[PDB]
């Protein structure tokens, strides 16, 4: 269990994917040219999980960039770390997906999927022990949601014994591009329920609410939202790419976090919540990190943890701090929220600490929760789906691509089944 | 914010303790099966002592002493006293008793013929106190109930307030089938006595009255004539089993409330009858006793943000 | 002389084995390069220490051990560690990916492909043995490899070595030092499958070792190295009779005879004393009576339980250092009247005593201080059933909802094996209650 | 208390103190289990591929 294959598809997938690679590249001391200029060998002990090596001692991210139009991927090349990516790993079309799940999943995307799989196959053939795949994408568009899930289904067919991990951005009217996003998300969620082992639910509604309410940003941009996604992606992957007490891998993660196959959608949280470019002078105490990361205002999924119950919980601390104080503060937040943990999964809270702090923060904490309160997110999407679907509004964009109404009815039923499944374990 | 769980809904005493703990604003009640508790008000049977004291970062306390059953079972108490050198077979405050598997007046748990009692057992045998101290007016029998609290440090606290459980019907040596004048239990006197409640309310006389009567009737006091023996009997029983039930070096801690029942004969000699591990309290004394448990048995381990007991040093 | 082969499985068994064989070398004067000057018979010998070490023509003493882990990270440190030369490469066996904390993955899926290789390497050590006694197996309950692969190996060893004894050193799971949430599952699955194949198993509760390090060693946050050096001391005391001249527990068969009257109830409770911090430069050396009394204090046991509420089936006192029988008998007499030790009626109330004059050895620069005398008590008491009840209850809480079960069924394992394993554990708990209640 | 079976040598001595007297499957069956499990995996994976084919 060593290398992970990264995949980013669509506009949102590639923008958050690009930000993820320039953030961890800095943490590991890799510059935009792919050469290491760090000071600690702990930056390279497990560098092969996300990076390959080449002659001249260069590290190339094991990443594949996918999109049906060139726009966003042209941005990546001209980006800060755009040159680190292997040029052959750029696979893009010209027609686009028009924010249409059908176009990405059945028509336009079907035309391009095989060439993406050829790149995936080439990356896997070089792996000494492939853990699986991590995919970044949105669910409200066409390429990321439609073609992203088509890739997931076809990747599982070829690699049924590898872990599938995704960072999936949920749509929100507060930050919406099109009115059909509830359609694209509902169709995608069903795919994720069947063909992923772990999915980090990154809710654009929570990202917006955090920027507006907490960060005091009157009009947040996608850059401000991706600043929160960037910090969370670094946090939840720290234990995969750095040596520490917990040398995590994708399979052990799923075994310990997912008690039931379909309930593999995680609520991410981060602390302290910070604005881009705004330097924080006062570092947080361990009690503050613990209280915030369990606070509903720090959740990256617009759900109230108090409305449900935790099946499994993981907290990763970064920086030089007192483990004894970490242990004491964890036991005390568990006591305050003692009513919100299931009693039929003993010792369902995992604590990990990494000594290397992320850029700009002397210590931080990343929250990873498998809470039944995540049903509020899927219920919100369902209501928005049903509101349009009961009148078949905007359905012609999809039937024009070969889809039938029955497929929508099935997606609606599947998600309501998912919601009811979370509800039964919330009353257990 | 301390946490506790309730596993004996029928305990009136700890139902009151549970009420006080909640009123402090610093205690939180969890579901009866949540393992993350600081205090456990356990059940009367098969209490899972083996699961206590294994929760990281939690100091755990329970309101029962594992192994205290040897003292609160009639058959076990007799074997404990006979086979323990500290108590001995020459013990002078425990009536002669014998274990049997299925003046010469005896009681089984009342007959003067051995074959009558042995047939009933097949259908503990203890010497019956034929000369018991009799209250007046009334010429009536009684027994004394003493509440004792033992904390995690094994301090022996005797509640200053005791109760006398009296027989409304005057005592009679002639017929042992009367029973209502031979058995002092509160429940029986309610359903077998027309005289129930004539002298003292609910057949419950408290110490201030009993002390006064002893002074007027016998020119003595309760402390000198009875309480010295009671305090000695309590100290002797609990010190005997201390090495077997102490939680001084255990991963969990125990405290327990005991109900000692004594008898007093005509010569002002106190006899031990039995010990109860899950005793009920007197109606008037619930408020004071239950707060006393929280003061010395709970808050001593879990502090918050004159004494009603008598510490029996040992 | 009869040889003993040690088998270390999974991370816990491997790292604990490192501590044990490090302590063995210090006790026997064997240097990291395998050279043992005090051995005047070069290339051969019938001594007691030859039970755990074979000799090469060059005078190298190599452990009769095999290290197995499905993942290579842990054993790689043994390949590059200070004792790299001690073992030959064929003794260290590793795969590529671990069992992912999944018993079924270690027993059925990933273990099926490496079981034959391991048996072949074990057969290579057995062929250098004139009179093999049996095996000492070190493993954890909670790990996927420690539980899943061990049970598979135990099954095969019974087939290929029907006449040889097998003793276990098992790490009982504790949330203070846990790694997986499914450790209760793995513990029950491996106990059920290994029960009929293990003659005597010494359980060590990580919780007990953790607290002993904090209280007696003043180590706030004990590490695996701290836990393992204390564990190796206990293991050393238990195996000392096999490696030194003596008369008590001279061969593995004696462990079952002296400690296991009922085969299924084969989990002796280990108590050790004293554990003194090396930081203190001044501690007063405890007497024979003081260390013998400590063996009846719950805080010194490898598994936290209350021996006062159980029945004894056998008791063994293993002393090391300045100890004479006169003092031992005096201490026993005192303790028997100050504490209530109740044996089963069909068992004689007695103690088998063993004294080794050589004081306990400590790793240089460790946290354990040198003492003039120490004692390890092995008592087969029904009180250890408390640990089974604790573990079975956690199992019940999760299994009632079938939580995480799909990970096991996905590896080819059936759901009926969960209930089958739990029922065997229920029978095990009744056996304890019938013997000591 | 009686001390019995006192053995002595250079490395130490052992004895016993009495305070009171008293009052497998074959390799065939293993394969039948391991191959039975591997077949249940093959079946479950065949169902997955079949489901993906639809
Ligand atoms: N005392 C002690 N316990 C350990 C040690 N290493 C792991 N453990 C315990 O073992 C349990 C986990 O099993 P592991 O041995 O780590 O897992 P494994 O055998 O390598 O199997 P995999 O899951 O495939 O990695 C946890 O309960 C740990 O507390 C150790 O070095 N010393
Ligand atoms: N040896 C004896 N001599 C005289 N009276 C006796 C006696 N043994 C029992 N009694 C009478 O029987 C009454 C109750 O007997 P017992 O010891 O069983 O109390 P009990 O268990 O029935 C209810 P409680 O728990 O409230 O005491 C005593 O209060 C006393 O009046
Ligand atoms: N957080 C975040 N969300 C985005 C970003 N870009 C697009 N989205 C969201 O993704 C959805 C649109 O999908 P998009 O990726 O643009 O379409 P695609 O190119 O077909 O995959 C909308 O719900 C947007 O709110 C981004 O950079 N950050
Ligand atoms: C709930 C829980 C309770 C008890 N024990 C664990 N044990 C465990 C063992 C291995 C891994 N592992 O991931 O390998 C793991 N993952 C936890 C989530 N991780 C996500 C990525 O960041 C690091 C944290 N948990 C987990
Ligand atoms: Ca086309
Ligand atoms: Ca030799
Ligand atoms: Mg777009
Ligand atoms: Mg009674
Ligand atoms: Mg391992």
């Amino acid at each position: 269990m060593r290398e992970i294959v990264h995949i980013q598809a669509g506009q949102c997938g590639n923008q958050i994917g690009a930000k993820f690679w320039e953030v961890i590249s800095d943490e590991h001391g890799i510059d935009p040219t792919g050469s290491y200029h760090g000071d600690s060998d702990l930056q390279l002990e497990r560098i092969n999980v996300y990076y390959n090596e080449a002659t001249g001692n260069k590290y190339v991210p094991r990443a594949i960039l996918v999109d049906l139009e060139p726009g966003t991927m042209d941005s990546v090349r001209s980006g800060p770390f755009g040159q680190i990516f292997r040029p052959d790993n750029f696979v893009f079309g010209q027609s686009g997906a028009g924010n249409n799940w059908a176009k990405g999943h059945y028509t336009e995307g079907a035309e391009l999927v095989d060439s993406v799989l050829d790149v995936v196959r080439k990356e896997s053939e070089s792996c000494d022990c492939l853990q699986g795949f991590q995919l970044t994408h949105s669910l409200g568009g066409g390429t990321g949601s439609g073609m992203g899930t088509l890739l997931i289904s076809k990747i599982r067919e070829e690699y049924p014994d590898r872990i599938m991990n995704t960072f999936s951005v949920m749509p929100s009217p507060k930050v919406s591009d099109t009115v059909v996003e509830p359609y694209n998300a509902t169709l995608s969620v069903h795919q994720l329920v069947e063909n992923t082992d772990e999915t980090y639910c990154i809710d654009n509604e929570a990202l917006y609410d955090i920027c507006f309410r907490t960060l005091k940003l009157t009009t947040p941009t996608y850059g401000d939202l991706n600043h929160l996604v960037s910090a969370t992606m670094s946090g939840v992957t720290t234990c995969l790419r750095f040596p520490g007490q917990l040398n995590a891998d994708l399979r052990k993660l799923a075994v310990n976090m997912v008690p039931f196959p379909r309930l593999h959608f995680f609520m991410p949280g981060f602390a302290p919540l910070t604005s881009r470019g705004s330097q924080q002078y006062r570092a947080l105490t361990v009690p503050e990190l613990t209280q915030q990361m369990f606070d509903s205002k720090n959740m990256m999924a617009a759900c109230d943890p108090r409305h449900g119950r935790y099946l499994t919980v993981a907290a990763i601390f970064r920086g030089r701090m007192s483990m004894k104080e970490v242990d004491e503060q964890m036991l005390n937040v568990q006591n305050k929220n003692s009513s919100y943990f299931v009693e039929w999964i003993p010792n369902n809270v995992k604590t990990a600490v990494c000594d290397i702090p992320p850029r700009g923060l002397k210590m931080s904490a990343t929250f990873i929760g498998n809470s039944t309160a995540i049903q509020e997110l899927f219920k919100r999407i369902s209501e928005q789906f049903t509101a349009m679907f009961r009148r078949k509004a905007f359905l012609h964009w999809y039937t024009g691509e070969g889809m039938d109404e029955m497929e929508f009815t099935e997606a609606e039923s599947n998600m309501n089944d998912l919601v009811s499944e979370y509800q039964q374990y919330q009353d257990a | 914010m301390y946490t506790f769980v309730v596993r004996d809904e029928n305990s009136s005493v700890y139902a009151e303790v549970s009420r006080l703990l909640l009123a402090t604003g610093q205690w939180k009640r969890l579901r009866k099966d949540n393992p993350r508790f600081n205090l456990m008000l356990g059940e009367r049977n098969r209490l899972p002592f083996g699961r206590l004291g294994h929760e990281p970062g939690l100091v755990q306390l329970v309101n029962y002493y594992r192994g205290a059953d040897k003292l609160c079972r009639k058959a076990s108490l007799v074997k404990l006293i006979k086979t323990s050198p500290e108590l001995s077979e020459s013990c002078t405050w425990f009536p002669e008793s014998y274990v049997i598997y299925p003046g010469n007046v005896w009681i089984a748990k009342i007959s003067s013929e051995a074959s009558e009692l042995l047939d009933f057992i097949d259908e503990v045998i203890q010497k019956y106190l034929e000369k018991p101290l009799l209250l007046e007016p009334g010429h009536r029998k009684f027994d004394i109930r003493s509440w004792v609290l033992v904390d995690h440090l094994y301090n022996i606290y005797l509640y200053r307030e005791g109760v006398l459980r009296t027989s409304s019907e005057p005592y009679n040596s002639a017929n042992f089938q009367d029973k209502t004048c031979h058995l002092t239990n509160h429940c029986i006197q309610k359903e077998y006595s027309k005289n129930y409640g004539r002298y003292e309310e609910g057949n419950e006389m408290f110490f201030e009255e009993f002390n006064q009567y002893l002074m007027d009737a016998l020119n003595t006091t309760l402390e000198n004539s009875i309480l010295l023996q009671i305090k000695h009997i309590i100290r002797s029983c609990l010190m005997c089993i201390e090495p077997a039930i102490s939680t001084k070096h255990l991963h969990y801690q125990s405290f327990q409330l005991f109900g000692f029942d004594f008898m007093v004969d005509e010569e002002l000699k106190v006899w031990l009858i039995e010990v109860n591990g899950a005793p009920a309290c007197a109606q008037k004394l619930y408020a004071e006793l239950c707060q006393g448990i929280v003061d010395v048995a709970i808050s001593s381990v879990f502090p918050l943000a004159t004494s009603i007991f008598i510490k029996l040093h040992h | 002389m009869r040889e003993c082969i040690s088998i270390h499985v999974g991370q816990a068994g491997v790292q604990i084995g490192n501590a044990c064989w490090e302590l063995y070398c210090l006790e026997h004067g064997i240097q990291p390069d395998g050279q043992m000057p005090s051995d005047k018979t070069i290339g051969g010998g019938d001594d007691s220490f030859n039970t755990f070490f074979s000799e090469t023509g060059a005078g190298k003493h190599v452990p009769r051990a095999v290290f197995v882990d499905l993942e290579p990270t842990v054993i790689d440190e043994v390949r590059t560690g200070t004792y790299r030369q001690l073992f030959h490469p064929e003794q260290l066996i590793t795969g590529k990916e671990d069992a992912a904390n999944n018993y079924a993955r270690g027993h059925y899926t990933i273990g099926k492909e490496i079981i034959d290789l391991v048996l072949d390497r074990i057969r290579k050590l057995a062929d250098q043995c004139t009179g093999l006694q049996g095996f000492l197996v070190f493993h954890s309950f909670g790990g996927g490899t420690g539980s899943g692969f061990t049970s598979l190996l135990m099954e095969r060893l019974s087939v290929d070595y029907g006449k040889k004894s097998k003793l276990e050193f098992s790490i009982y799971p504790a949330p203070q030092v846990s790694t997986a949430v499914v450790e209760p599952y793995n513990s029950i699955l491996t106990t059920h499958t290994t029960l009929e194949h293990s003659d005597c198993a010494f359980m060590v509760d990580n919780e007990a070792i953790y607290d002993i390090c904090r209280r007696n060693l003043d180590i706030e946050r004990p590490t695996y190295t701290n836990l393992n050096r204390l564990i190796s001391q206990i293991v050393s005391s238990i195996t000392a009779s096999l490696r030194f001249d003596g008369a008590l527990n001279v061969d593995l068969t004696e462990f079952q005879t002296n400690l296991v009257p009922y085969p299924r109830i084969h989990f002796p409770l280990a108590t050790y004393a004293p554990v003194i911090s090396a930081e203190k430069a001044y501690h007063e050396q405890l007497s024979v009576a003081e260390i013998t009394n400590a063996c009846f204090e719950p805080a010194n046991q490898m598994v936290k339980c209350d021996p006062r509420h159980g029945k004894y089936m056998a008791c063994c006192l293993l002393y090391r250092g300045d100890v004479v029988p006169k003092d031992v008998n005096a201490a026993i007499a005192t303790i028997k009247t100050k504490r209530s030790i109740q044996f089963v009626d069909w068992c004689p109330t007695g103690f088998k005593v063993g004294i080794n004059y050589q004081p306990p050895t400590v790793v240089p620069g460790g946290d354990l201080a040198k003492v003039q005398r120490a004692v390890c008590m092995l008592s087969n008491t029904t009180a250890i059933a408390e640990a089974w009840a604790r573990l079975d209850h956690k199992f019940d809480l999760m299994y009632a909802k079938r939580a995480f079960v799909h990970w096991y069924v996905g590896e080819g394992m059936e759901e009926g094996e969960f209930s089958e394993a739990r029922e065997d554990m229920a029978a095990l708990e009744k056996d304890y209650e019938e013997v000591g209640v | 208390m009686e001390v019995i079976e006192l053995n002595k040598c250079t490395s130490g001595q052992s004895f016993e103190v009495i305070l009171k007297p008293p009052s497998d499957p074959s390799l065939e069956e293993i394969q039948k289990k391991l191959e039975a499990a591997e077949e249940r995996r093959k079946y479950q994976e065949a169902e997955l591929l079949k489901h993906l084919a639809e």
